[PDB]
RNA sequence: GGAAAACUUAAAAGAACUUUGGAAAAAGAGUGAAAAGAGCUUGAAAGAGUAAUAUGUGAACGGAUAAUUUAUAAGAAAAAU
RNA sequence: AUAAACAUACUUUGAAUCGGCCAAGUCUGGUAAGCAGGACUGGCGAUGCGGGAUGAACCGAACGUCGAGAUAAAGUGCCAAA
RNA sequence: AAAAUGAAGACAUUUUAACGAGUAAGGAAACGAAAUGGCGUAAGGACAACAAAAGUAGUAAAGAUUUAAAGUAAUUUAGAU
């Protein structure tokens, strides 16, 4: 069982004027000048972050696979999601090494964990190997 | 499916902008049209009247440069593709697409005069006119502003005249033949079956 | 006991937990993905519960016109409707049509004012049961490849069966031939002509 | 500096490469444009006419305040000049590059100018003494070039 | 081999002066002259069919639909409103439509 | 009155012989775990060069909606009695 | 009579502001002004949206993200939905 | 806002109803039914594999460039180089 996700707004709200300079980054910020045209909410440029564009509680933060995002860092940490399979997805750290990554890939196929991390820092056993 | 095919309107007793007001909104639903006789719609007003329509239009012309002005075309051909193009979107693609499929010409050439002519009811000059308001074509007025080719139109109409009198008098004698021998085998005894259904229908 | 929410799986020689069962002691439990019921099979003769009412003009015997699908256009001859799927058994006689027994949802079909007078037609069979006999299913999944040649074979066995269920056909067909240009409207195709706008248009 | 590109087969291609030059980046990247993908013999004798100006080079990009010339009929551009200097440049190179490849066995007349890069260079500083006591800068223009002589051969992938 | 279609021209978007609002499609069907005329085609199916030139390595059909309804009338001259699976792009406007027969309800 | 300027590598092992060139250098070769090659840890942005892809009538960029192309991406169970 | 319990009464502490401008079935000085100054109210400032082609103030109506419908001002030859 | 439930579930509980424009300006932290809710930078004190080797790391840190995912957003997460 998967409830349906629904996104309502999949765009990016890319800071006013992010696309002419190359100084001003695209990560949102509220334009709180006189005579701005996107904060006086002109037609055209009428977007900006509200509350009314949040995702419903029941499916915020899920994943597209249907579970959530449980960062893991070795083979204890999987133990603490073990009892929920159903609802935590294992991700493993960024920093964990490839030998570590083995252990929790490994441990995770035995308590029935979902992996996402599954395919990474995988040896050079891709071509004639 | 898809529209091959050419709608021709002889514009002849027509009003120049309740022709091209229809043909504009057509052009916009994907058909092709061509508009035959450009030259003979009428416009209202008398010739002096129309005259002095057409020096205000020709006032307007850019003053520091008048090739880059407003170009006043003179053939009729050109007056009504002028007012086709004043109703259809302006500098977008679904304008000039539009008018990629429109043509006037100052008679009927080789291909559109043995072509099915149309009308438009609701531009025709005798259903929106009043009989007694003076009005004028577009050929006359055309010649008195400089179109030089009016009687080059009106030689190859009086050709296409005569070609026409006898096409049709040597078809009409065709016609003719063919509905007598039609009543014959209406009438004959061995077709009584076929024809039955016919008169019971309306048909015969 | 095992909670609830643990299955065990083997390790293959992997390091375990001390908690976790050794593979001595372990059996692997088949995945279960389907937990509905499919539909009950009950008597021949009783109408499903989901049986789609007919429109007043498609009556037994009634020469139909098919606007959709793959014998569109062609000119069918209404028999009964299948109580177990809602569906109009139609026998666009082959003989004459081209078109064998099927059946095809009401909502495809324009119902004509004409009629073919269907009596002692023989419909012992022409049931549910005739017409998943003739199916042409797909390959299965873990049946081997089985490719090209599969769906050409089945078509040869059920040959047999679809055409000898066509002496319903012999009936209709010579009453069609009885009313006189009948014949010929059944074989063409119907078609929208010049001036026949459909909101006009009486069948 | 490293080169741009990498060839596909090390064993059929020659590398020249040349650093700091002291010539214009803007006359030598239109000079390189002009010789790139033709064939090494074809490419010496052009840089050869362009020297007594007998083929013009197009500047294509770099056409500000150019004359109009003859010899820029057919190739999309109404300006090109003949920069000698350049010309001589590249033709040092094309040569280096050539007993390279002479060197490790391959054919000369098979030999294309495959990939040839113009890239700026740090530049010098001098001293312009304008009006009102003011001091400009006259700086050079060196540049980078780098060639890489492929063999040619028909391609065909079924 | 037959006709069992009527022609109808994508005439645009529900539209006002100034927006446009792509989740309808007027359509003029061709031989409908009034409103009166239109509850026949209420219901109905209609497809727009184009042609995509498709590549020899690619498995894309050369042929391609986009499917939808009619559902309401728009205006007195027979113009009616239709909502299709995917918004008909806007570069089809003008062209011409297949409304067919079906569901029939004769 | 009054600045700017830190970093090769574990170790100089700082290329060393040949061909081209007047030379500087380049191409091979070689040292090194790795060119990290002395303008030497990483190497951003502005600015350029190359390669691949795409578009084009007096600005350019942005947004909503579709279409085309590309990419990502959803499965091994299983019917009635 | 009607309405009013997320009613009513407040207490403390504190911000910003006191250049304003517009409309009119209003007034004064002026020949008059897109002039100067006022009484009452609604606005703009601080405000986007639909309409008046364009417009700070006019008309309709005030705004979380959306779907379907009936509408307001105002429109229905084409541009432009009717 | 009002009812209901309430030692820990979890998504800052459940239900019902009303409401959501905004310059200047205000709403510090803590407060189980929370007297607004959060993101980011750096440093300090703790905590971080509960059975005596207890967060990650030469089986590749930080940083850089892009590709995807989560979030209304500030931003975060992961892959590849």
């Amino acid at each position: 069982i998967k409830p349906k996700i629904v996104k309502k707004y999949t765009g990016h709200f890319k800071r006013f004027d992010s696309n002419r300079f190359l100084r001003v980054k695209a990560s949102w910020r509220v334009p709180r000048g006189i005579d701005n045209r996107l904060r006086r909410k002109f037609k055209g440029t009428n977007l900006l972050p509200k509350i009314g564009y949040g995702s419903a509680k029941a499916t915020r933060n899920m994943l597209p696979c249907g579970l959530y995002k449980f960062p893991v860092r070795n083979t204890t940490d999987l133990e603490m999601i073990m009892m929920q399979n159903r609802k935590y997805a294992a991700e493993i750290s960024h920093a964990v090494s490839a030998k570590k990554r083995q252990e929790i890939i490994q441990r995770a196929k035995i308590l029935n964990i979902r992996v996402l991390n599954a395919d990474a820092r995988i040896k050079k056993q891709e071509v004639a190997q | 499916s898809t529209n091959n095919k050419v709608t021709v309107i002889d514009c002849h007793g027509h009003v120049l902008g309740r022709v091209a007001s229809v043909v504009a909104k057509h052009l916009l639903l994907g058909q092709k049209f061509v508009l035959v006789r450009c030259e003979d719609l009428q416009v209202c007003g008398t010739l002096k009247m129309r005259l002095v329509q057409w020096e205000l239009y020709q006032r307007k012309r850019v003053n520091t440069n008048p090739t880059r002005g407003a170009f006043h075309h003179r053939s009729p051909a050109d007056m009504v593709r002028k007012a086709v193009r004043g109703m259809l979107p302006k500098n977008n693609y679904r304008g000039k697409l539009a008018l990629k499929n429109l043509k006037c010409f100052e008679g009927c050439p080789a291909p559109y005069d043995k072509m099915k002519k149309s009308s438009i009811p609701e531009a025709a000059a005798i259903y929106s006119f009043n009989p007694t308001r003076k009005r004028t074509l577009l050929g006359e007025l055309g010649t008195a502003v400089g179109w030089k080719y009016a009687d080059v139109v009106a030689k190859n109409e009086a050709e296409r005249k005569e070609r026409a009198a006898k096409w049709y008098a040597a078809k009409q004698l065709k016609q003719k033949a063919v509905a007598e021998a039609k009543e014959k085998i209406l009438a004959d005894e061995k077709y009584k079956a076929k024809v039955a259904i016919l008169k019971k229908f309306g048909y015969a | 006991s095992a909670p609830q929410w643990f299955v065990p799986v083997k390790a293959g020689d992997a390091k375990v937990p001390a908690y976790y069962p050794t593979d001595d002691m372990i059996q692997e439990q088949k995945k279960k993905l389907r937990t509905r019921k499919g539909a009950k099979i009950t008597a021949l003769d009783k109408p499903a519960w989901n049986l789609e009412k007919l429109r007043k003009s498609i009556v037994p015997g009634a020469i139909l016109i098919i606007v959709a699908g793959k014998y569109a256009g062609k000119k069918v001859v209404f028999l009964k409707q299948c109580i177990k799927s809602g569906a109009l058994i139609v026998t666009g006689p082959f003989k004459i049509n081209g078109v064998p027994l099927m059946r095809i949802n009401q909502r495809y079909v324009i119902a004509t004012s004409q009629k073919v007078d269907v009596s002692k037609v023989d419909t012992t069979g022409v049931d549910v049961k005739f017409f998943k006999k003739i199916a042409i299913k797909k390959a299965a999944f873990g049946k081997t490849v089985e490719e090209d040649f599969a769906k050409k074979q089945y078509e040869a066995k059920k040959a047999l069966i679809v055409e000898k269920q066509k002496q319903v056909d012999e009936s209709v067909v010579a009453e069609i031939k009885k009313v006189p240009y009948l014949k010929e409207y059944m074989a063409s195709y119907f078609t929208l002509k010049n001036g026949d706008h459909p909101h006009l248009l009486k069948f | 500096v490293k080169y741009c590109a990498k060839p596909v087969n090390v064993a059929k291609a020659a590398q020249a490469r040349g650093d700091n030059l002291k010539v214009h980046f803007k006359n030598t990247y239109e000079t390189a444009d002009a010789i790139r993908g033709m064939k090494v013999a074809r490419a010496q004798e052009f840089l050869k006419n362009v020297i007594i100006k007998k083929e013009i080079v197009p500047f294509r990009k770099h056409n500000g305040g150019v004359g109009r010339k003859a010899q820029c009929k057919g190739l999309n551009c109404a300006f090109g000049r003949w920069p000698v200097k350049s010309a001589q440049f590249i033709l040092k190179l094309l040569k280096n590059a050539v007993d390279n490849a002479k060197a490790k066995g391959l054919n000369t007349a098979l030999l294309t100018v495959s990939h040839i890069a113009v890239q700026e260079a740090r530049s010098s500083r001098r001293r312009l003494y304008r009006a009102h006591g003011s001091i400009n800068s006259f700086s050079s223009s060196p540049c980078h070039i780098e060639l890489i002589l492929t063999e040619k051969e028909k391609k065909v992938a079924k | 081999k037959c006709r069992l279609h009527v022609n109808a021209v994508f005439m645009g978007f529900q539209r006002a002066q100034r927006n446009q609002y792509p989740n309808v499609a007027l359509l003029q069907i061709s031989g409908v002259n009034t409103k009166e005329d239109t509850p026949f085609y209420i219901g109905k199916r209609v497809a727009y069919v184009y042609k995509v030139n498709v590549k020899k390595g690619s498995n894309k059909p050369a042929i391609r639909a986009i499917f939808g309804k009619i559902v309401a009338p728009h205006g007195n001259h027979g113009v009616v409103k239709a909502r299709f699976l995917h918004n008909l792009p806007p570069k089809a406007m003008g062209q011409n439509l297949k409304v067919f027969l079906y569901p029939s309800n004769i």
